[PDB]
């Protein structure tokens, strides 16, 4: 009964800056701990940072540090990932995933995991 | 270049009493910010470092405070050896800029 | 079974408190009773739900957040205070439930020279949001001029070494702090003792 | 990708002077204190120097102080160590480490990653 | 990133029970963080099997079952079909807050 | 014991040269970086230059720049200001003081000289 | 300094025996020893950090004990792959020093 709504897809020349919704549903956004999950084409997951709207944290992986810029806005149920500073190899299909359990500590499974946003970075 | 403005500039004070020195600053330093006292004629001496933290070799009369903007250095009691300039200056930002002066005349 | 409190608090290591470490602790037997009457614990102090009475309580999970700070920043520790800790290295919440448990380590920790790796931060562009630890080590703009990768004039790195000593008084000995946080949710609770 | 590599050795008079500069990446230089660690052929290893976290303290083994020069140049990763006036028991393997407690591939005052090694021998 | 390994293909047969191991360190998997096990059939968004290293949501068979031991964790599938020739993925968490996705099986019928 | 002594000064002419030393003894010079600060008669303190630990970086006030050069030489333990292209505003005294930290967290001076009294006029 | 001993000096031993390595300290040494394995021709992998603990990606059959002076390096059960020079490193003083290593052999 709840479960998250992305954006399409989108296409953008190397160097610059997506932006990337996953609009929440079902339920509260308070409640939320949405974490943002890479896949490449063909290749296993990987995962980028988590967000908790309630605080305000966003612990990002080591690798996506300064890059990947997680924002949530509470009032329109809008979580963003404003990745930047693009280039070929961030082809991929960002996901979106409420964090399972709780909201304050977000170390759990993942579910609903919203849909694919294929940002095929070229030109 | 931030710019802290120093009150009040001049005051009189007796012994037996108790007083402070504001030196508000525009651009948000945090913690670093250092008095002074200088007898007129010859180099300043430094009273506390980092805003809260007392020099040794100084009485314990002086006590910083304060954190952010604005602070106060407070004297609990006034003694004869207090007839000197007490500056203030921020090192957050590397143009230091030290306060205008508080004229202390002990009447 | 008995619960794993040996791997937390003796253990060899602990991490620097910009760099903290969480270790997830479920599927206890534990007795909270016994780790009050360590005669060795300086500062206990349980935000949320009350001391002595922790025998008598379940929870979903224990994440104890472990860290190694020196003596006048165990009181950093703690909602709604600020600092060169709580405001960079390691933010509580508002509600945080849980307790801070520090101890006087001089011996083990500190060691005569440096011990120049327990590192903290010092420099950053905004305050911490709660539970965010932050391992980047980008150079810190402190005027208005740009960086531009190197450090020098107006452009700080934001690590300083606490450098410990056994010769420093009690307010610069390494208190090894260990954070019991814990919070139960929706679910059956899983770790409580007799 | 953690990664030292190094350059610069090689083979001089006794008594000369040579630097050796081991040029890092896959990790921020600047929070891991430095050090050099030689191994003479045959024998055990010995600890040589350290260069602090920032440049506060630049400690040297007995049998080296006064002759060697440990540098650091944190914009470009790359650590230096200046020998001076190279007597003959001086020849070995000089390896560059790393260490520092970051609850991460830290290895908590322990050298954990180590250079390929560039061998420095004395001889005429 | 991806430390919890797994093994890159097994294969099978139709009405056999195949194992798939997801082998950490002392961190992710050691450190209390339970392993969870997501399946990927090929061109949508990956589900869920096993949480907390035991459970079941309602939509999976009873085929799927999973438990783990000290460091490593497991997933067993009894009686492989047609509807087991997908992609199963690994997950749990680090100490540094951080989350840790498997390398992933690639389970195969004969 | 640190302390720091202050040479040079006097009286000059407008558009003239000058420059002032500042040795040191007490303390490892090299391990320190130190700034010059400056007075005029009956006003405030003002900050006009300063130095790195090792002569690398330097850094001047916004209206001193371009025509005041700082130096240090470690082997010598002292430091240097030079001066050029002078006017009637920089008549002050100049105070040398020294860092209290070592290479980091750069903020915030320890010890204060005794100054060097400067003249301009005709 | 801190003189680091370091007992035996070569050892053989049978494949799957406890093998047991000590090294004995000088001065008190608070659980900052090492210990490292240099295969003959390679640079030296660390094995167990802070005199407790593995290197994280070490076969598990290593295990170091002890805290103070005195350390022991007990190989479960050995391996072909596990027959090289094993040092000992105490990480206290500003004076870093190391043991003379055990040459692992075959009976
Ligand atoms: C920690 O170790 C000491 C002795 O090694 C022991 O007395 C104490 O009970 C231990 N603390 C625990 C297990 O919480």
């Amino acid at each position: 009964q709840v479960q998250l709504v992305q954006s399409g897809a989108e296409v953008k020349k190397p160097g610059s800056s997506v932006k990337v919704s996953c609009k929440a549903s079902g339920g509260t956004f308070s409640s939320f701990a949405i974490s943002w999950v890479r896949q490449a084409p063909g290749q296993g997951l990987e995962w980028m940072g988590g967000i908790i709207p309630i605080y305000g944290t966003a612990n990002y992986a080591q690798k996506f540090q300064g890059r990947v810029t997680i924002t949530a806005d509470e009032s329109t149920s809008t979580a963003y990932m404003d990745l930047s500073s693009l280039r070929s190899e961030d082809t991929a299909v960002y996901y979106c995933a409420r964090d399972g359990s709780s909201t304050y500590y977000p170390h759990n499974w993942f579910d609903p995991w919203g849909q694919g946003t294929l940002v095929t970075v070229s030109s | 270049d931030i710019q802290m403005t120093q009150s009040p500039v001049s005051l009189s004070a007796s012994v037996g009493d108790r007083v402070t020195i504001t030196c508000r600053a525009s651009q948000s330093i945090s913690t670093w910010l250092a008095w002074y006292q200088q007898k007129p004629g010859k180099a300043p001496k430094l009273l506390i470092y980092e805003t809260s933290s007392l020099e040794s070799g100084v009485p314990s009369r002086f006590s910083g405070s304060g954190s952010g903007t604005e602070f106060t250095l407070t004297i609990s009691s006034l003694q004869p050896d207090d007839f000197a300039t007490y500056y203030c200056q921020q090192f957050n930002s590397y143009p230091w800029t030290f306060g205008q002066g508080t004229k202390v005349e002990i009447k | 079974n008995l619960c794993p409190f040996g791997e937390v608090f003796n253990a060899t290591r602990f991490a620097s408190v910009y760099a903290w470490n969480r270790k997830r602790i479920s599927n206890c037997v534990a007795d909270y009773s016994v780790l009050y009457n360590s005669a060795s614990f300086s500062t206990f102090k349980c935000y949320g739900v009350s001391p002595t009475k922790l025998n008598d309580l379940c929870f979903t999970n224990v994440y104890a957040d472990s860290f190694v700070i020196r003596g006048d920043e165990v009181r950093q520790i703690a909602p709604g205070q600020t600092g060169k800790i709580a405001d960079y290295n390691y933010k509580l919440p508002d509600d945080f439930t849980g307790c801070v448990i520090a101890w006087n380590s001089n011996n083990l920790d500190s060691k005569v020279g440096g011990n120049y790796n327990y590192l903290y931060r010092l420099f950053r562009k905004s305050n911490l949001k709660p539970f965010e630890r932050d391992i980047s080590t980008e150079i810190y703009q402190a005027g208005s001029t740009p960086c531009n990768g190197v450090e020098g004039f107006n452009c700080y790195f934001p690590l300083q070494s606490y450098g410990f000593q056994p010769t420093n008084g009690v307010g610069y000995q390494p208190y090894r702090v260990v954070v019991l946080s814990f919070e139960l949710l929706h679910a059956p609770a899983t770790v409580c003792g007799p | 990708e953690v990664q030292l590599v190094e350059s610069g050795g090689g083979v001089v008079q006794p008594g000369r002077s040579l630097r050796l500069s081991c040029a890092a990446s896959g990790f921020t230089f600047r929070t891991y204190a430095m050090h050099w660690v030689r191994q003479a052929p045959g024998k055990g290893l010995e600890w040589v120097a350290v260069m602090w976290n920032d440049g506060s303290n630049k400690y040297y083994a007995d049998s080296v102080k006064g002759r060697f020069t440990i540098s650091r140049d944190n914009s470009k990763n790359t650590l230096y160590l200046e020998m001076n006036s190279l007597r003959a028991e001086d020849t070995a393997v000089y390896y560059c480490a790393r260490e520092g407690v970051a609850a991460a591939g830290s290895s908590s005052d322990a050298f954990d990653i180590w250079g390929q090694g560039t061998m420095v021998t004395v001889s005429s | 990133q991806s430390v919890l390994t797994q093994p890159p293909s097994v294969s099978g047969a139709p009405g056999q029970r195949v194992t798939i191991s997801c082998t950490g360190s002392s961190s992710n998997i050691g450190s209390g963080y339970d392993v969870h096990w997501y399946q990927q059939l090929p061109g949508t968004a990956p589900k869920l099997l096993i949480y907390g290293n035991s459970n079941r949501p309602s939509g999976v068979p009873d085929r799927f079952s999973g438990s783990k031991s000290g460091t490593s964790a497991s997933l067993a599938i009894t009686g492989l079909q047609a509807e087991d020739e997908a992609d199963y993925y690994c997950q749990s968490y680090d100490s540094s807050l951080s989350g840790v996705f498997g390398t992933g099986t690639k389970v195969t019928v004969l | 014991e640190v302390q720091l002594v202050e040479s040079g000064g006097g009286l000059v002419q407008p558009g003239g040269s000058l420059r002032l030393s500042c040795s040191a003894s007490g303390f490892t010079f090299s391990s320190y970086a130190m700034h010059w600060v400056r007075q005029a008669p009956g006003k405030g303190l003002e900050y006009v230059s300063s130095i790195s630990s090792n002569g690398g970086s330097t850094y001047y006030a916004d209206s001193v720049k371009g025509r005041f050069t700082i130096s240090r030489d470690n082997s010598k333990n002292t430091l240097y200001l030079q001066m050029s292209s002078l006017r009637v505003e920089d008549a002050a005294v100049y105070y040398c003081v020294k860092h209290y930290q070592q290479q980091l967290l750069w903020g915030g001076p320890d010890v204060w000289g005794q100054g060097t009294t400067v003249t301009v006029s005709s």
